[PDB]
């Protein structure tokens, strides 16, 4: 049902901040549950946070504090504003879809943005 | 008369996450008698919320457990003194879903037929199709391929879901999504 | 001098004068009724709710003597307002039933002394 395009990913240093983008196009999106996830070399995707059908976030223990998750309904896509950022941040960002009430699992996956943190 | 039962976003909820159950009719009934049938039995009076010709009820579920797992049905509350209540709801089945490891889901005017498989010795298979409340549901048989099967015939988007016999309203993780053109 | 077998069946009778179920039926929760889980509230409301079935009350009840739906009217189907529960836009059944057991409970030591 959908494809994802993730933005905004790039160089920053550390204690800097970046806001990536997520663009959605396809139907029913105020009803999914959008997240980010996150993959740094050498190691497995991980949740960075979710923005739930109702409004709700959640973020991963490591990212608390740091990271804001917000959606916006009429334009169809979903932010990761990052502040404080540290080189242990440094990965490729990805934007997933979760049909919830229907599905258990995010589904829909963009193809990532990179985001590095230099030194 | 029969009030209307949905879930919002959906009826197959993941463990500890959310579920709005909503009761609606044309009558104006002052309250509703959402029942549910499975592991716990209960029956939650909610006010009716009248607004331009229609009478409303949510019940919200802010963590979803297997107690609140099963098929409900709502019903319209007519009077007091002469007791009496509305005819049900059609039943809605709120499932929790994503406990066990997930199947596999394989397939103009032809018949087509959608396959549930596991390795997993799952005693049912439920088919559903997004958007759509009430699931298909058929028991599993053995292949000499050490994996269990059903065969779902159509005669959308579609997902498969395998489930145990003494937990009927707890399901696997839903399998991937397959679009159906 | 038997403090605690004195309380179990306050608790017992307390069950029957106030949900209306027969004497026979609440005495045999067997397992329910000893010295460890007599008291335990949470135990008790489920135990009342697995073997009356309650919501079967749904739609008015049969007059069957002993049944628990003469009190689910009066407390919840046909209730003007729920004690307890007042203002409330969602009530559960069990909460209820729950609620009753708990006051039960309490007042168990001070009658059953007294
Ligand atoms: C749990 O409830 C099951 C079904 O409830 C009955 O049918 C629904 C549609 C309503 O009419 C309701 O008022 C009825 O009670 C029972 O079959 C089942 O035995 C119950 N479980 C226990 C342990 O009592
Ligand atoms: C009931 O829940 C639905 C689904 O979330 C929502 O659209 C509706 O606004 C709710 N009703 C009330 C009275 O808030």
């Amino acid at each position: 049902q959908r494809q994802l395009v993730e933005s905004g990913g790039g160089l920053v240093q550390p204690g800097g901040s970046l806001r990536l983008s997520c663009a959605a196009s396809g139907r029913s999106f105020s009803d999914y549950t959008m997240g980010w996830f996150r993959q740094a070399p050498g190691k497995e995707r991980e949740f960075v946070a979710a923005i739930s059908w109702s409004g709700g976030s959640t973020y991963a223990d490591s990212v608390k504090g740091r990271f804001i998750i917000s959606r916006d309904n009429v334009k169809n896509t979903v932010y990761l504003q990052m502040n404080s950022l540290e080189p242990e941040d440094t990965a490729v960002y990805y934007c997933a879809a979760e049909r919830t009430g229907w599905s258990s699992e995010y589904d829909y996956w963009g193809k990532g943005t990179p985001v590095t943190v230099s030194s | 008369r029969k009030p209307s039962l949905l879930a919002h976003p959906g009826p197959l909820v993941k463990s500890e996450e959310t579920v709005i159950l909503q009761c609606w009719s044309d009558v104006m009934f002052e309250h509703f008698l959402l029942h549910r049938e499975g592991m716990f039995n209960d029956t939650l009076r909610l006010i009716g919320e009248h607004h331009d010709g229609v009478s409303k009820a949510n019940f919200s579920i802010s963590r979803m457990t297997q107690d609140l797992a099963g098929t409900y049905r709502c019903y319209g509350s007519v009077t007091h003194s002469p007791y009496q209540v509305s005819a049900p709801s059609d039943p809605l089945d709120i499932v929790i879903i994503g406990l066990y490891e997930k199947p596999s889901l394989s397939a103009a005017g032809e018949n087509v037929t959608l396959s549930c498989s596991s390795r997993s010795s799952y005693d049912m298979y439920h088919l559903s199709r997004e958007g759509e409340a009430h699931e298909r549901r058929l028991p599993a048989g053995p292949k000499v391929n050490g994996t269990f099967q059903a065969d779902f015939p159509l005669g959308g988007t579609y997902r498969c879901f395998g489930s145990f016999h003494d937990s009927p309203y707890e399901w696997s993780k839903s399998s991937d999504p397959l679009l159906v053109s | 001098a038997a403090r605690i077998p004195a309380a179990i069946d306050a608790v017992i009778k307390g069950i029957v004068t106030k949900f209306g179920v027969s004497t026979e039926s609440v005495q045999g929760l067997k397992s329910l009724f000893t010295a460890n889980t007599y008291n335990d509230v949470t135990k008790i409301a489920r135990a009342i709710n697995e073997q009356y079935n309650p919501s079967s009350c749904l739609t008015g009840g049969s007059g069957a003597d002993n049944s628990i739906c003469p009190w689910a009217m009066e407390n919840f189907f046909a209730a003007r307002k729920i004690p307890g529960f007042i203002q409330r836009e969602a009530v559960s059944m069990n909460d209820v039933i729950e609620k009753t057991v708990k006051t039960i409970v309490s007042d168990a030591p001070k009658t059953a002394e007294t």
